[PDB]
């Protein structure tokens, strides 16, 4: 059992109209945490507090170095606290917004990382992991750690393929497509399918409309290619992404 | 949650309470009650969440009651009871 | 590109969830239409633009008499507006709301126009349509319309391979349409639970019951088309061709 | 009317300086369109970043009415309803 009564809440580390997290610490034990908090009624009205009741359940039946871990949760009238890991580092999504583009070995190396993850959950049955930078965190020896806990020019249309956004039938290939289009986001610092409306965004994703730059190597843009193709078994497997040479190359 | 939980009306062979709306989604109601202090296991009934009150019927006269009500969230399980003792 | 100068708006139809719904005509051709006003404030209060702006994309490549028509949309600064069809017999929930049940012959043919607009969408290789009674719309003649967009939940209608986690394929409808057939006949959700570890159990290992009131016929389609394993649930084309559907219609 | 205040600021026989009030909401960028009014020569389009509220137009003959129209942009429900006004310079 857990309370809000337990914890030392530090300063905030993220302060949203979804909902805020702040740093945290156990009192017993002085051991450092991070506390999400969440508000039922945006849960509810969203329809959404199904989707984070789920993800609880099936977050605390597995570990992974880099799946953030959930550490239990508790609630009250109207908030819902979760007890996270904590991550020094912070998000990619910071990190990229400073830096835009990262190196060929960080991308190859983030990349390496998010795949065995995506084959840890892909084999557990455990289809479709969001991993946009937003969902991405990075520890203390600055490795990832996917923590898809609810919310937090375009939005999450830039990660999907053309079977989710198109509402047609979906399995474990379409992590493939994420890793392609994150892997592009590294490298050149912004999706490939990004534009500047909906419908322009959503017919690039379904038609497959993207361009190299030339500063892309050889390399990358063979296994970017790879796994940007329209139908989801074409794609290659999370054990092959991991064999290609040029991951094998820059990775670490 | 319940925060408030007051007895609105009574009689010498049964009870009446109610509390409030707590601003959120409730499945229902567990009533719980028995001779505060300790004398043997209490009881337990249900309400539905959508009635905010309730009436408990066997309680003899004199005896110091402690009735306990907590809520239950349909996702996230129950809310920390509210206790509040009576006389009969 | 519509405008709203460009309506006659009239009687109101309703109040959804994030917006109010009224009766108005084209100006220009006299045409009569629903068209649905969701205030954008409410919209973004819950971030479901993007759910409700792929639903239309969706939808608008999909045009069956049986699935609510999406003519256009227009927008303004604080209201987002759908061009939606009139459905003048109103929505499958008043009806269940007045009657508490269908009679298995309004459910038999329910059922068979379903089951013929889900063939078309996986046709069209859409899956996991919402046939909730909530997003089911009357015609002129009676007829069904699916009219999914916005405005327990949703949870009752879940198939076993989503609430726990899994890959799921096209055999979602066949489930939801063996729910919504036993909603109509008795009126409620066969897997309603007062909480949702409840919910979840018995969604999980399917524990429905039978009133004395549902025949042979129904009780064996609902059977059959409520299997744990979406392989054992049957097929669109066999479900058309049931005995209890091919003589109630 | 989105944009509202759309209106000429600057002028000169060579370019012109155009502004509209701010839309108080996310806007991806705006398209204006501009050509001699009355149903003259096609019109000739360029797009403007969603955070600014003017635009520069070049390249025009003194003397002729022109119908200057200013696209507001939503990302998820496309433009608004246009605003146009008419000039002469
Ligand atoms: O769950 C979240 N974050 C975290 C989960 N685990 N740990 C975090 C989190 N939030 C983090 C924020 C920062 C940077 N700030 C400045 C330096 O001191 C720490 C705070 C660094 C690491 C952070 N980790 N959501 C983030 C607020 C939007
Ligand atoms: O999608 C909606 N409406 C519609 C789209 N197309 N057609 C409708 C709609 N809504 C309808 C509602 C009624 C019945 N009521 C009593 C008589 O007049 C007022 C409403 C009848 C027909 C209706 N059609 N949502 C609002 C809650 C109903």
């Amino acid at each position: 059992q857990w309370a809000l009564e337990d914890f030392e809440i530090g300063r905030p580390l993220g302060k949203g109209k979804f909902g805020n997290v702040y740093l945290a610490r156990e009192k017993q034990s002085k051991f450092i945490l991070a506390l999400k908090v969440l508000f039922k009624a945006q849960l509810e009205k969203a329809g959404v507090e199904h989707q984070l009741r789920r993800e609880v359940e099936i977050q605390s039946h597995l570990r992974h170095p880099n799946i953030l871990r959930l550490y239990g949760y508790f609630h009250d009238a109207t908030r819902v606290y979760l007890i996270l890991e904590y991550a020094p580092l912070g998000t990619v999504y910071r990190e990229l917004q400073k830096l835009s583009k990262f190196d060929e070995q960080r991308t190859a190396t983030y990349i390496t990382e998010l795949a065995n993850a995506l084959s840890y959950c892909h084999s557990k049955r455990v289809i479709h992991r969001d991993i946009k930078p937003e969902n991405l965190l990075l520890g203390s020896a600055g490795e990832l750690k996917i923590a898809d806990f609810g919310w937090s020019l375009c939005g999450t249309l830039d990660y999907l393929p053309p079977e989710m956004i198109e509402g047609r039938m979906h399995d474990e290939k379409v992590d493939l497509w994420s890793l392609g289009v994150l892997c592009y986001e590294f490298l050149v610092g912004k999706p490939p399918f990004e534009a500047n409306t909906y419908q322009e965004t959503y017919k690039r994703i379904s038609r497959v409309e993207f361009t190299f730059p030339d500063f892309v190597t050889e390399g990358a843009r063979d296994l970017i290619s790879r796994l940007l193709k329209h139908n989801p078994s074409q794609r290659p497997m999370l054990r092959e992404v991991l064999e290609h040479p040029w991951i094998t190359a820059n990775s670490s | 949650v319940p925060t408030k939980l007051e007895v609105v009306a009574a009689t010498p062979t049964s009870l009446l309470i109610s509390w409030d709306a707590p601003a959120v989604t409730v499945v229902h109601y567990v009533i719980t009650y028995g001779e505060t202090g300790g004398n043997s296991p209490v009881q337990e009934f249900t309400v539905p969440g959508s009635k905010s009150t309730a009436t408990i019927s066997g309680l003899k006269p004199g005896v110091d009651y402690t009735i306990t009500v907590y809520a239950i969230d349909f996702y996230w399980g129950s809310y920390s009871p509210i206790s509040i003792n009576y006389r009969t």
